[PDB]
C-alpha cells in the first residue's frame, strides 16, 4: 500500500529533468542541421554535391508527402524542430542560473562529442530557408490540410519565417498564391474557420455580470490570434499587390478577408450594443490580446494607402466602424490597476487606425460615414483627455493628440 | 412570375397521413391545429381567414434576448437605472433597425435553404419554436406555439419534398416543401 | 551458382520457424509480476538467454554463429559493395536475421555486439537503381529500430530497481531526500557521462537520409527524432510503466488492457460488429469491476479500481457523447443504461473518482430522466465535493421541475 | 428521382421501364445500347427538324434499334403502359412537354431542364407505376410505366444529354464487333484472301489505341 | 527631423515613401510647380 503513496514521489523526483530534455534536444538538432556536413570521409567526390544547402532542402521537399500517410507526429516534430531553428535571441556559444550552465555545459558536451564558420544572422536565414522551398512547404500544407494540429504549427512557422519586414520571401508567397488555380482553397481554409471561430463566440461564450482556475477560451477562437498575426505580417512593411490580393483574388470565387475581420472584430466585443454605449461588459483581462491584434491588422490593411481597403473597412453593410469609434469616446465601465495600461493601448490602437482610414483621401462620403456617429465632441474629449496628464509612446498626452489630429482632418 | 416572394401572403396546406389546412384556434390561445373535416383544395373552410400566414425575412433577436434574460431576476434582483435603461434602449432601437430593414427585401425572390419566419396575419404572432419543453399531448420532439415577440427560433428552413429542385433554386408557387427550425433540427410535423 | 543458396535460405526462413512454440514478443512490456529483481549491468540477461525453454537454442545455435560469421565476412572484404549477384543472398541472410530476433532469441549483448558490425556496412563512403539493396537498407532500419527499444526497457528496469533498492535500503518499510543528491551521479550517469553506436550513429544515418529511391526516409527521420531527447520517452515510460498488483495476478488485468484498447476502434467509428461486442464487452468490465460484491468491497474493489484509474474513465464517457445520435427505440438504448450502470458501479467507492470525474460535470445537463440518477450516485455522501457548486447547475435543475 | 428507363428483350420487345439499381443520379453511365433515344420534331415535312420550342410535339426513337415510343390501351388488367411500335408516323407515338418551372411559348429549351410528358391523342401524362413487367422469377429487374389522366409533381423526366464523342465510340464498337463477327465465322468455315487478312490487322491495330 | 528620429518602424504609408525618398539622393517629393489649393474639379465631362 506504500507503493502508491512512494512512486508519486518517485515519479515527481525523475521529472525535476524536464529542462535537460529540452535543452538536450532544441541545441542538439539546431546546431547539427545548421552544419549537417563536416567529417563525413572529409573528400570531395560524394560530399560537396550533397549539400551545397540542399540537404534542409531534401528534408523539406520530402516530407510534404508524408501528410497523406499515417504518423502525422513526425510531420509536426519536424515543423516545430524547424520553428525551433527559425527564432533566435536563444541558444548562444538560484533556480535561474544554474540551469542555463549545466545545460550549456551538457550541449558542449555533446557538441565537442559531435564535431571559417559564417555566422547567420536572422535576415538572411530566412532567405536560405525560402530558397530551398519552406514557402511552397507551408502554403502545401494548410491548402491539403487534414489534421487540427498540423495547421497551428504550420502557421506559427509561417509567422516565424516571415518575421517583419521581409520582402524576399513574401514575394514567394504572392508569386505561388496568384498561380496553380486552386488558391481558393487556400483562402477558404483560412475563410471558414474565420467564419466558424465567430460563430462559437456568438453562442458559447456570451455573458455579462449585471452584478458589482480561469474560463479558458475554446480552440477555435485562440487560434485566430497567429491567423491575425499571419494576415498581418503579409502586408508588413506595405505591400501594394499583396493588400489587395487579400481582397479580391480574381479567381471564380472570391473571399474578402479584410471585410470578415472587421465582422469578427465587431462580433467579439459587442456587436451592434458596444456602438451605442456600453462595451465594457464584453472586455476582460483574457480578452484585449485579441482585440489588440485584430486592430493592428485591420491598421495594416490600410496604411500604404490603398483607397479599396479604407472603403471596405467604412462603408460594409455589417457596420463595424462604430465601435473602434465608439471605445475612444467613452470610458470602459471596469477600472482596475491591470486596466489602465491596458486602455492606454487600446485606444492608442484605436486612433491609429482611425488615422489609417483617412491618411490622405480628400473625400467627403469616408469622412460623413465617420461623422455620422458622433457629435462634435471630440474637443471636449481632447480637452478631457489632455487634463487627465495634469496629476503626474504609451503616455495619455500623445492619444488625445491623435485624436486632435483626426478631428483636424475631419474639420474640412 | 409565378414564384415565391419575401412578403406573400401564402397558406400551408397538410398532406399526407393527415391533410387540412394549418389554422390557429382562439386569439386568446397559442396552439397551432390542423383540422381534417374543415376542407381541402376544392372548397377551403368557411373561416378561411384564420389560416393565412405571410412571408417575412431575417429578425436578429441579439439585443432582445439579453433584455429579456436581464429583466427577468432568478437571484441576484440588480434593477438599475443606468444599466437596465440602456439595455432596453439599445434593444428598442436595434428592433427598429430591424422592422426598417425589411421594406429594402420587399421584393425578393426566396430560394431553398433560405429562412423563412412565418407570421400569422389574424393574430399578428409568429410561429416558433423552442427545443426545451415537449409537447402537451405527446411526448418526444416538442410542439409549436406563437407569440407576438417573435421568439429566437421562429426561423425555419425551407426545404425541398421533390428532389426535382436543389438548395439555391427559386420556388415556385403550388410545390409541396418541408419545413425545418434552424436550431431544433426536427421537421414540423402534422399529428393524428 | 550462389543464387541456389539463396533460394535454400528463403526456404531455411519458412521451415525452421513453425510458429507452434514461439510466438511475437514486445521488449516494452509493463505491469510486472510484483518483481524485486536485483541490479546487475547489461550482461546479465534477467531471467534466462530466452523466455522458452532450451529445446530452441542448440538446434538454431549454429545458424547463429553462420549469420554472425557472415556478417563478419560482409563487413570487410565486401568493402565497396558487391554489385555481383550477391545483394539477394545478402537480402536474404539479413531477412532471416530480423525474423529470428523478433522472437526474442538472443542475450542483450549478442545484439548489442552484433549492432556494431551491422552498422558498418552503412559507412562505405536521379537515376533509378536496382530496388532490391534499397529494400535491404530499409529491413536494416527497422532491424535498427527494433534493437533501440529494447535498451529503454534496459533503462527502465534497471533505474526503477536502483531507486527502489534506494528506498529499502532506507525506509519505514515493513527518506526519498537520500537519493536526492545521488540524481547528480545517476541521471547523467545512465544517459550521457563522456568518457550504442556512439559517434557515428548520426553519418550514416543523415546518408541514408538524403538517399531516397523508397520512402524508407521517412523511418529514417524516425530513428533521427527519435535518437534525441531518448529522456522524454523514458520519462513517459516511467510515469505509464508501473501498475504492481500485491496479488500476483496478471490475468485479470490483461483482459482489461485487451478490452479498453479494443475500444479505441470504436472511438472515431461505432459503424455493424461494433454492436454485437460493446454490449457483452461492457458487461464483461462490469462484472470484472463488481467482483466480491457480497464481501466488504473496500480491498477487493479498490485493487483494481486503482488499477482502472489509469484507462477506463476516459473511455465511456466520451461513448456517452455518442455522435451518432437517432433519437426512436433503437438498439443503443440499452448500452447507454449499462454505461450509466457502470457509472454507478464504477464510481461506488470513494472520493477519488468522484473528485476525477467531478469536473466533467459540464456533459450531463439535458435529459433529467437517465442522466439525472448519475448525480445522485455521485454526491452519496462526501463532504468536500458537495459544499463547491456554483449556481449554474441545480437552478438549472429547478428550472428543469418545470417544463 | 428514381433512376432511368429503356427498353429491352425478355420474351419479346417489351418496353420495360427503369431497370431498378441502386444510386445512377445522372453521373454514372447505365446500359448505353438500351438507355439511349433520340429526340426529333415533326415540322411538317420529312426533313427539316430541329429547334424544338416548348410546344413542339416531340417523338422519342431508340437508338438501338428504330422503335418508338407510343401508348396503347392495355390488354391487361387495371391509354396505359408505353410501349415500343416498329414504325412511327402515326399520331399515337407524338408526345408533348411542359416546364416543370416557369413556363414559355418559344424559348429554346436549355438542354439539361425537367420535363414533364404529355400525351397527344389522348390528353394523358405519364406516370411511374410501381408493378413489375415479370412476375416468374423472384426479385425482378423489369418495372412498368403507365399512363394517368391527372397531373402531379412525382413524375418529370430530366433530360440530360450524350456529347457526340461517346455515340461515336458506341458506333465505332457496334461496327468492329460485326467486322469480327464476319472475318472469325469467314476463317472458321475455310480459309480468306490476303485483303480480309489486311482489313483485320489494321482493324486489330485500331482497337489496342481505341481501348488506350 | 520627424522622418530621421523615429523607430524606423511603426511610422505610416506616406512617410515611409519620403523616407525611402531621402536615402536615396533624389528630392522630386516637394511640390515643384504646384500647389493642390489650384485645383477645381470636374462634372461637364463625367455628365458626357
Amino acid at each position: 500500500r506504500n507503493i502508491i503513496e512512494r512512486l508519486q514521489d518517485i515519479v515527481s523526483a525523475l521529472e525535476d529533468r524536464l529542462r535537460p530534455l529540452v535543452q538536450a534536444e532544441l541545441s542538439v538538432l539546431v546546431d547539427v542541421l545548421h552544419r549537417p556536413e563536416l567529417l563525413f570521409p572529409e573528400n570531395t567526390d560524394a560530399r560537396r554535391k550533397c549539400e551545397s544547402g540542399g540537404f534542409i532542402c531534401k528534408l523539406i521537399k520530402h516530407t510534404k508527402q508524408l501528410l497523406e500517410e499515417n504518423e502525422e507526429k513526425l510531420c509536426i516534430k519536424v515543423l516545430q524542430t524547424l520553428r525551433e531553428m527559425m527564432t533566435k535571441d536563444r541558444g548562444y556559444g538560484l533556480r535561474q542560473l544554474e540551469d542555463h550552465k549545466r545545460g550549456e555545459a551538457l550541449r558542449q558536451i555533446l557538441v565537442n562529442r559531435y564535431y571559417s564558420r559564417g555566422e547567420m544572422s536572422l535576415a538572411e536565414v530566412q532567405c536560405h530557408l525560402d530558397k530551398e522551398g519552406a514557402s511552397n512547404l507551408v502554403i502545401d500544407l494548410i491548402m491539403n490540410a487534414s489534421s487540427d494540429r498540423v495547421f497551428h504549427e504550420s502557421i506559427l512557422l509561417a509567422i516565424a519565417l516571415l518575421e517583419g519586414g521581409n520582402t524576399t520571401i513574401q514575394h514567394s508567397f504572392f508569386c505561388r498564391l496568384t498561380e496553380d488555380k486552386k488558391s481558393e482553397k487556400f483562402f477558404k481554409v483560412f475563410y471558414d474557420r474565420m467564419k466558424v471561430a465567430q460563430q462559437e463566440i456568438k453562442a458559447t461564450v456570451t455573458v455579462n455580470t449585471s452584478d458589482l482556475d480561469d474560463l479558458e477560451m475554446s480552440a477555435v477562437i485562440t487560434i485566430m490570434q497567429p491567423i491575425l498575426r499571419f494576415l498581418q505580417l503579409l502586408c508588413e512593411n506595405h505591400n501594394r499587390d499583396l493588400q489587395n490580393f487579400l481582397r479580391c483574388q480574381n479567381n471564380k470565387t472570391n473571399y474578402n478577408l479584410v471585410c470578415e475581420t472587421l465582422q469578427f472584430l465587431d462580433c467579439i466585443c459587442g456587436s451592434t450594443t458596444g456602438g451605442l454605449g456600453l462595451l465594457g461588459l464584453y472586455i476582460n483581462e483574457k480578452n484585449v490580446a485579441l482585440i489588440n491584434q485584430t486592430l493592428e491588422s485591420l491598421t495594416e490593411y490600410c496604411q500604404g494607402p490603398c483607397h479599396e481597403n479604407q472603403n471596405c473597412i467604412a462603408t460594409h453593410e455589417s457596420n463595424g466602424i462604430d465601435i473602434i469609434t465608439a471605445l475612444i469616446l467613452n470610458d470602459i465601465n471596469p477600472l482596475g490597476k491591470k486596466r489602465m495600461d491596458l486602455v492606454l493601448e487600446l485606444k492608442n490602437n484605436a486612433s491609429k487606425l482611425l488615422l489609417a482610414i483617412m491618411e490622405s483621401r480628400h473625400d467627403s462620403e469616408n469622412a460623413e460615414r465617420i461623422l455620422y456617429n458622433m457629435r462634435p465632441k471630440e474637443l471636449v474629449e481632447v480637452i478631457k483627455k489632455a487634463y487627465m496628464q495634469g496629476e503626474v509612446a504609451a503616455s495619455p498626452r500623445n492619444v488625445g493628440h491623435n485624436i486632435y489630429i483626426l478631428a483636424h482632418q475631419l474639420a474640412r | 412570375s409565378s414564384f415565391l416572394h419575401i412578403g406573400d401572403i401564402c397558406s400551408l396546406y397538410a398532406e399526407g397521413s393527415t391533410n387540412g389546412f394549418i389554422s390557429t384556434l382562439g386569439l386568446v390561445d397559442d396552439r397551432c391545429v390542423v383540422q381534417p373535416e374543415a376542407g381541402d383544395l376544392n372548397n377551403p373552410p368557411k373561416k378561411f381567414r384564420d389560416c393565412l400566414f405571410k412571408l417575412c425575412p431575417m429578425n436578429r433577436y441579439s439585443a432582445q434576448k439579453q433584455f429579456w434574460k436581464a429583466a427577468k431576476p432568478g437571484a441576484n434582483s440588480t434593477t438599475d437605472a443606468v444599466l437596465l435603461n440602456k439595455l432596453h434602449h439599445a434593444a428598442d432601437l436595434e428592433k427598429k433597425q430591424n422592422e426598417t430593414e425589411n421594406r429594402k427585401l420587399l421584393g425578393t425572390v426566396i430560394q431553398y435553404g433560405n429562412v423563412i419566419q412565418l407570421l400569422h396575419l389574424k393574430s399578428n404572432k409568429y410561429l416558433t419554436v423552442n427545443k426545451r419543453l415537449p409537447a402537451l399531448l405527446e411526448k418526444n420532439a416538442m410542439r409549436v406555439t406563437l407569440d407576438e415577440a417573435g421568439n429566437e427560433g421562429s426561423w425555419f428552413y425551407i426545404q425541398p419534398f421533390y428532389k426535382l429542385r436543389s438548395i439555391g433554386d427559386s420556388v415556385v408557387i403550388g410545390d409541396k416543401v418541408v419545413l425545418n427550425p434552424v436550431n431544433a433540427g426536427q421537421p414540423l410535423h402534422a399529428s393524428s | 551458382p550462389y543464387d541456389l543458396r539463396a533460394s535454400f535460405c528463403r526456404l531455411m526462413l519458412h521451415m525452421h520457424v513453425d510458429r507452434d512454440p514461439q510466438e511475437q514478443v514486445t521488449p516494452v512490456k509493463y505491469a510486472r509480476l510484483w518483481s524485486e529483481i536485483p541490479s546487475e549491468i547489461a550482461i546479465d540477461d534477467y531471467d534466462s538467454s530466452g523466455a522458452s525453454k532450451d529445446e530452441i537454442k542448440e538446434r538454431f545455435a549454429q545458424t547463429m554463429e553462420f549469420v554472425e560469421e557472415y556478417l563478419r565476412d560482409v563487413v570487410c572484404q565486401r568493402f565497396p559493395f558487391s554489385d555481383k549477384e550477391k545483394n539477394k543472398l545478402t537480402f536474404e541472410v539479413v531477412n532471416l536475421a530480423r525474423n529470428l530476433i523478433y522472437f526474442g532469441f538472443y542475450n542483450f549483448s549478442d545484439l548489442l555486439r552484433l549492432t556494431k558490425i551491422l552498422l558498418a556496412i552503412l559507412d562505405c563512403v536521379p537515376e533509378k537503381e536496382d530496388i532490391m539493396v534499397m529494400d535491404t537498407k530499409l529491413k536494416i532500419i527497422e532491424i535498427l529500430q527494433f534493437i533501440l527499444n529494447v535498451r529503454l526497457d534496459y533503462r527502465i528496469s534497471c533505474l526503477l530497481c536502483i531507486f527502489k533498492r534506494e528506498f529499502d535500503e532506507s525506509n519505514s518499510q515493513s527518506p526519498g531526500a537520500l537519493d536526492f543528491e545521488h540524481i547528480e551521479e545517476q541521471a547523467e550517469g545512465i544517459f550521457g557521462g563522456s568518457e550504442h553506436g556512439g559517434r557515428t550513429f548520426l553519418r550514416v544515418l543523415l546518408h541514408l537520409t538524403m538517399h531516397d529511391y523508397p520512402p524508407l526516409v521517412s523511418g529514417a527521420l524516425q530513428l533521427l527524432f527519435r535518437h534525441f531527447s531518448q529522456r522524454q520517452e523514458v520519462l513517459q515510460a516511467f510515469k505509464q510503466v508501473q501498475l504492481l498488483v500485491t496479488s500476483q495476478d496478471v490475468d485479470n488485468y490483461k483482459q482489461i488492457k485487451q478490452d479498453l484498447d479494443q475500444l479505441r476502434s470504436i472511438v472515431e467509428k461505432s459503424e455493424s460488429y461494433n454492436y454485437r461486442v460493446v454490449k457483452e464487452i461492457l458487461i464483461r468490465l462490469s462484472k470484472l469491476c463488481v467482483q466480491e460484491s457480497a464481501s466488504v468491497r473496500k480491498s477487493r474493489k479498490q485493487q483494481q479500481r486503482l488499477l482502472r484509474n489509469m484507462g477506463a474513465h476516459a473511455v465511456v464517457l466520451e461513448l456517452l457523447q455518442i455522435p451518432y445520435e437517432k433519437a426512436e427505440d433503437t438498439k443503443m438504448q440499452e448500452i447507454m443504461r449499462l454505461a450509466h450502470e457502470f457509472l454507478q458501479n464504477f464510481c461506488a467507492g470513494n472520493q477519488q473518482n468522484q473528485a476525477l470525474l467531478h469536473k466533467h460535470i459540464n456533459l450531463f445537463l439535458n435529459p433529467g430522466i437517465l442522466e439525472a440518477v448519475t448525480m445522485q450516485h455521485i454526491f452519496m455522501n462526501n463532504f468536500q465535493l458537495c459544499s463547491e457548486i456554483n449556481e449554474r447547475v441545480v437552478q438549472h435543475f429547478v428550472h428543469c421541475i418545470e417544463t | 428521382e428514381q433512376e432511368k428507363f429503356l427498353t429491352c428483350d425478355e420474351h419479346r420487345k417489351k418496353q420495360h421501364v427503369f431497370l431498378r439499381t441502386t444510386g445512377r443520379q445522372s453521373a454514372t453511365s447505365a446500359t448505353s445500347s438500351k438507355a439511349l433515344w433520340e429526340v426529333e420534331v415533326v415540322q411538317h415535312d420529312p426533313c427539316r427538324g430541329g429547334a424544338g420550342y416548348w410546344n413542339s410535339l416531340f417523338r422519342f426513337k431508340h437508338l438501338a434499334t428504330g422503335h418508338y415510343l407510343a401508348a396503347e390501351v392495355d390488354p391487361d388488367f387495371e391509354v396505359y403502359s408505353l410501349v415500343s411500335v416498329p414504325e412511327g408516323n402515326d399520331i399515337s407515338s407524338i408526345f408533348e412537354l411542359d416546364p416543370t418551372t416557369l413556363r414559355g411559348g418559344d424559348s429554346l429549351v436549355p438542354r439539361n431542364s425537367y420535363v414533364r410528358l404529355r400525351h397527344l391523342c389522348t390528353n394523358t401524362w405519364v406516370h411511374s407505376t410501381n408493378i413489375p413487367i415479370d412476375k416468374e422469377e423472384e426479385k425482378p429487374v423489369m418495372l412498368k410505366i403507365g399512363t394517368s389522366p391527372l397531373k402531379e409533381d412525382k413524375e418529370a423526366f430530366a433530360i440530360v444529354p450524350v456529347s457526340p464523342a461517346e455515340v461515336r465510340d458506341l458506333d465505332f464498337a457496334n461496327d468492329a464487333s460485326k467486322v469480327l463477327g464476319s472475318i472469325a465465322g469467314k476463317l472458321e468455315k475455310g480459309t480468306i484472301t490476303q485483303n480480309e487478312r489486311r482489313s483485320v490487322t489494321k482493324l486489330l491495330e485500331d482497337l489496342v489505341y481505341f481501348v488506350t | 527631423v520627424l522622418v530621421k528620429v523615429k523607430d524606423s518602424t511603426e511610422y505610416t504609408g506616406p512617410e515611409s515613401y519620403v523616407a525611402e525618398m531621402i536615402r536615396e539622393r533624389n528630392l522630386d517629393w516637394f511640390p515643384r510647380m504646384r500647389a493642390m489649393s489650384l485645383v477645381s474639379s470636374d462634372s461637364e465631362g463625367e455628365q458626357n
